[PDB]
RNA sequence: UGGGGAAAGGUUCCAUGUGAACAGCGGUUGGACAUGGGUUAGUCGAUCCUAAGCCAUAGGGAAGUUCCGUUUCAAAGGGGCACUCGUGCCCCGUGUGGCGAAAGGGAAGCCGGUUAAUAUUCCGGCACCUGGAUGUGGGUUUUGCGCGGCAACGCAACUGAACGCGGAGACGACGGCGGGGGCCCCGGGCAGAGUUCUCUUUUCUUCUUAACGGUCUAUCACCCUGGAAACAGUUUGUCUGGAGAUAGGGUUUAAUGGCCGGAAGAGCCCGACACUUCUGUCGGGUCCGGUGCGCUCUCGACGUCCCUUGAAAAUCCGCGGGAGGGAAUAAUUCUCACGCCAGGUCGUACUCAUAACCGCAGCAGGUCCCCAAGGUGAACAGCCUCUGGUUGAUAGAACAAUGUAG
RNA sequence: GUGAAGCCAGAGGAAACUCUGGUGGAGGCUCGCAGCGGUUCUGACGUGCAAAUCGAUCGUCAAAUCUGAGCAUGGGGGCGAA
């Protein structure tokens, strides 16, 4: 039942003193300071979460190899995937759509 | 990547360069 | 904790093949409101 | 005496505005070619709300004529305006809601909001939460337009201001009661330093020109002269008339 | 600290220019033998359950860098 | 098992601020925390966030309306009259 | 009334010695007096970035000390390359200062031992981050810049300049519910101790496992086949479904979970021998389960309230685009494995209060936080106890009046 | 402690709609510890522990509650739920 202290000058708990309760193979109970935790990246069209890339703090993914931290098609980072089959689609049809169009006002308009 | 990373890798190639002429 | 006994009884009585579908769904709303008091009552009112 | 309370305002220590919450003002875009000659079109990304103020704003996105790169912008938002929608600024832009043309091609009746008193300062009047301006009519020469305000003046602009189709959205945000001390000041907080206040006839005799006595009383008329030295306007100024407003007013 | 599933590599570790030395530990009560190695950054371990297999170990490594025993209680 | 027999949503109020001041808000609680049918995906998720905005809880589209409502009387009398006069004018 | 800190104090900390003075009585004792000694960092802070706010520059006021002004009616900046040699060329240009947080934002260290007095710093063992240089192994290429899976995506690597788009940093209060670590509680076993007129297979204590890595797994969500009314699935709390449910099979974000390393060689608990001391040596043990509206911290999915919607910047990554460059005997701008070098400057002792700060003082006053055992009980209520800490407030004798408290 | 909307089941009625038992957890609601405040005894002390303290009894206690550091307003001026 014995109690702990903490380890560092600063006395009050700041949302930047974040702190954990172990036992040391010397049978004693301390207190060890951790990090915050990451955040997953979101989406840029939808907002959702990207499966298949790992939650770190900004600074350690600088460290990483570039495969872990993307996948392999078409904008792989920062968007999930079924907002790229849309833009797949939807970039097609109205490059389609302009085709007739033009061949609509320039032939059955300008034919005198 | 930023900056800093870019320039230290192709100022590598730069002194391997230099190297290889002032060997041959 | 009795909602979630009850709730755990129709869910292996479903699987074994002792009811079907229609009378689980019917016997879920019925445990919902106040009716069933305990586990016996709920297994004496399949057997009728 | 001392100084009397709404003589310090003016001075703007603690009197301030809190600007911490909000992000950007509401104007239209610089007046350019392609809106004075065509019309050009942006996506309307998000309806957000900005603390001290109600309409809930509008975030649009348009694109350069000039540079690779698009510039986003913000507006009051209309009644009926969702994203994702197209709309539409230029002087040959369609008359529907959220469209931004200017006021001559506009035929006489329609309700507008965000008008310019002149054309390129991005808006003047009627922008607050369902409030708007109609036209009346038009002089085809000497271009100018008359038009009459949410108080029930008329004004006449030039013929070339702009102005946003449709109603300022926000509806009728003044019918329910506040019903609470609390709920009042949660609403001053996020503007002003003015909650609460302080009645003048129970201060004392240097505080306001009310000031004392054995009674709680002004003592003397309560309407003052329209030129009258600062500390001396405490009351009602410059009233033409008093009282319970019985008939119908002439003014218009 | 890293394992090293098998013996091949092990001696390949061993066989390195900065392998500053080696010691054996051996733990009678769970019959177990484990064979560690300190290079420059980690301390590689070889765990091996029988006892036979280990002396043929012991002399095929390099004879240049120490092998030690690890006695009980070492002294402060 | 009514709970209520006149007093309704706003009887969180208690016995305070009279009881014609308890009438005009209930009559602006009750249409607000209602839900209304989306016009664009059909479902039956639409809730208001903001004084003015209201967002659909399915296909995640946002609208902006009235304080209250989603939609006031003045504004959709408006856009009757503005698309009547729009097509017999020009078409 | 315990164990450690922020503000403030400044040697009060530790050892040896001591006549007077001070400790409202005494004094061999002391936060007093005298002489010596004590505070080690690439990882903990400052240093870096901005907030409310303050002050230079361009300009305008004022007889003047100086007042206003912070992007404003300003010709306001920085990037690359080559030359024997610095002094010669070539692009881009809307914008262009500093100060301001030891509780905000933020690259990186854990265990054991050690001194009369310091340690996440010193010693031993085992790790990590940033910056700068370079070589071997493996990878890719004669189809010049990798293969697999229907798919969500996977793996040890696997070109990418100008300009552009997006994400992380980045955020409210309250309510019930579920998972994990620590503590408390119950049963069995091995050691040592307490009790014993009588009873008690009894009562009490020890039985521990760090950072950093490898491997197998854990809600939400997403993908493939198929096509639902006798409507079904389903939360304590009615939400979800032809805009594709139930069901069957797969992929993935998230360890403070299991096993192995580190690591028993450590720490702790018993037993048997040694002796002026410098000094010790050698034996054993260090396990197996259960329980819950329990207490505390942390993570996740839902819900409620608003005329209230709950900061910014430095810094780091992915993508769109296709500039330039490059082998057939080697070349290589491979974000993969291992290896080489370096990390400056200031603070660090001690108290944090019925004696070390402020109240004229060794003053019943005032002064911001962290950790939180057993029993009774709804309970951080009151009353009793264990770890740890005090036994310090001038004393001896007698028991009238009048008092203060019960 | 009290138990607002929303939701589930059963019963009554030609209909409009109404009854009963649960579920849920709203409010400048309520009893009451620490903190903050300061009603009465017109108590203690009144050359006091104290140039405003001490004891018993009391007001509020999830919200217009309590609080640390950084910055702003300077004397006929500031600030003021007065
Ligand atoms: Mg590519
Ligand atoms: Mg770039
Ligand atoms: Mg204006
Ligand atoms: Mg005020
Ligand atoms: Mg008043
Ligand atoms: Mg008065
Ligand atoms: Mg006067
Ligand atoms: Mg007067
Ligand atoms: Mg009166
Ligand atoms: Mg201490
Ligand atoms: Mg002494
Ligand atoms: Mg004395
Ligand atoms: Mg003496
Ligand atoms: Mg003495
Ligand atoms: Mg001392
Ligand atoms: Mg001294
Ligand atoms: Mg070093
Ligand atoms: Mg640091
Ligand atoms: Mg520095
Ligand atoms: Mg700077
Ligand atoms: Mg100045
Ligand atoms: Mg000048
Ligand atoms: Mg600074
Ligand atoms: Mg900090
Ligand atoms: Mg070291
Ligand atoms: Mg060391
Ligand atoms: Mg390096
Ligand atoms: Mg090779
Ligand atoms: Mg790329
Ligand atoms: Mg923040
Ligand atoms: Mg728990
Ligand atoms: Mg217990
Ligand atoms: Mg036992
Ligand atoms: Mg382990
Ligand atoms: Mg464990
Ligand atoms: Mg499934
Ligand atoms: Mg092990
Ligand atoms: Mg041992
Ligand atoms: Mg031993
Ligand atoms: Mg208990
Ligand atoms: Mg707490
Ligand atoms: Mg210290
Ligand atoms: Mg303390
Ligand atoms: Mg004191
Ligand atoms: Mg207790
Ligand atoms: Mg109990
Ligand atoms: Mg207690
Ligand atoms: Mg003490
Ligand atoms: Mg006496
Ligand atoms: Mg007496
Ligand atoms: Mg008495
Ligand atoms: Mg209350
Ligand atoms: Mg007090
Ligand atoms: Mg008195
Ligand atoms: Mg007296
Ligand atoms: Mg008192
Ligand atoms: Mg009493
Ligand atoms: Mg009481
Ligand atoms: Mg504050
Ligand atoms: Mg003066
Ligand atoms: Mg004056
Ligand atoms: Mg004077
Ligand atoms: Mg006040
Ligand atoms: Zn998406
Ligand atoms: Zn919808």
């Amino acid at each position: 039942p014995t109690r702990v202290t903490y380890r560092r000058r600063n006395p009050y708990n700041t949302t930047s003193n974040r702190t954990r309760v172990i036992k040391t193979p010397g049978g004693q109970l301390r207190v060890l300071h951790i990090k915050k935790r990451g955040t997953a990246p979101k989406c840029g069209d939808c907002g959702i979460k990207l499966p298949g890339i790992p939650a770190l703090r900004p600074r350690e993914y600088a460290t990483i190899s570039k495969p872990k931290k993307t996948v392999q098609r078409a904008y792989g980072g920062s968007r999930c995937g079924n907002c790229v089959r849309d833009r797949i689609i939807r970039a097609f049809l109205i490059e389609e759509q302009k085709i007739v169009k033009k061949v609509l006002k320039e032939q059955s308009q300008a034919e005198k | 990547m930023r900056a800093k990373w870019r320039k230290k890798r192709t100022r590598r190639l730069k002194r391997k360069r230099r190297k290889v002429r002032a060997r041959s | 904790r009795r909602q979630r006994v009850l709730r755990r009884l129709l869910v292996k009585y479903r699987a074994s093949g002792k009811i079907d579908k229609h009378l689980y769904h019917e016997l879920y709303h019925l445990a919902k409101g106040n009716t069933f008091k305990h586990k016996r009552a709920l297994v004496e009112h399949i057997h009728r | 005496g001392r100084v009397i309370r709404n003589q310090r305002k003016g001075r703007g220590s603690v009197f301030t505005a809190h600007t911490r919450l909000r992000k950007a003002p509401a104007k239209f875009r610089p007046l350019d070619y392609a809106e004075r000659h065509g019309y050009i079109r942006g996506i309307v990304k998000e309806i957000i709300h900005d603390p001290g103020r109600g309409a809930p704003l509008a975030r649009v996105v348009f694109r350069s004529p000039y540079k690779y790169k698009q510039i986003t912008e913000t507006f009051i938002a209309n009644e009926g305006m969702y994203t994702g929608q197209f709309i539409y600024a230029g002087k040959n832009a369609a008359l529907t809601v959220g469209n931004i043309l200017p006021l001559s091609s506009v035929p006489e009746g329609t309700v507008v909001s965000n008008v310019e008193e002149k054309p390129g300062d991005r808006g003047a009047l009627g922008r607050t939460s369902g409030n708007y301006v109609t036209v009346v009519g038009h002089n085809p020469d000497e271009g100018k337009t008359r038009i009459k305000l949410p108080s029930g003046a008329k004004k006449v602009v030039p013929s070339s201001s702009r102005g946003m189709i449709g109603i300022v959205a926000g509806g009728g945000r003044t019918d329910k009661p506040l019903l609470k001390a609390s709920r009042a000041k949660h609403k001053f907080a996020v503007k002003r330093n003015r909650w609460p206040k302080t009645r003048g006839v129970a201060m004392n005799p240097v505080d306001h020109p009310h000031g004392g006595g054995n009674h709680q009383h002004i003592g003397k008329a309560s309407t003052i002269s329209r030129y009258a030295a600062q500390g001396q306007k405490a009351g009602l100024i410059a009233a033409r008339r008093t009282g319970l407003l019985r008939g119908t007013q002439k003014t218009k | 600290p890293q394992e090293v599933s098998d013996i091949k590599k092990f001696i390949e570790i061993c066989r390195r220019k900065d392998a500053s030395s080696a010691r054996i530990k051996k733990n009678p009560k769970t019959q177990q033998i484990k064979f560690k190695v300190r290079c420059q950054r980690f301390l590689y371990t070889l765990v091996l359950k029988d006892s036979d297999k280990a002396e043929k170990l012991k002399q095929s490594l390099p004879p240049n860098l120490q092998i030690k025993d690890v006695p009980k209680r070492n002294k402060r | 098992s009514k709970r209520t027999k006149k007093v309704g949503i706003s009887g969180k109020y208690g016995t305070r601020y009279g009881a014609s001041l308890r009438k005009l808000v209930k009559k602006q609680e009750v249409t607000q925390h209602a839900r209304y049918t989306c016009t664009f995906c059909g479902k039956n998720s639409v809730r208001r966030t903001a004084v003015g905005i209201w967002s659909c809880k399915s296909c995640k589209k946002t609208m902006a309306g009235g304080a209250y409502t989603v939609s006031t009387p003045a504004a959709a009398a408006m856009r009757s009259t503005l698309r009547r006069l729009r097509e017999i004018t020009e078409a």
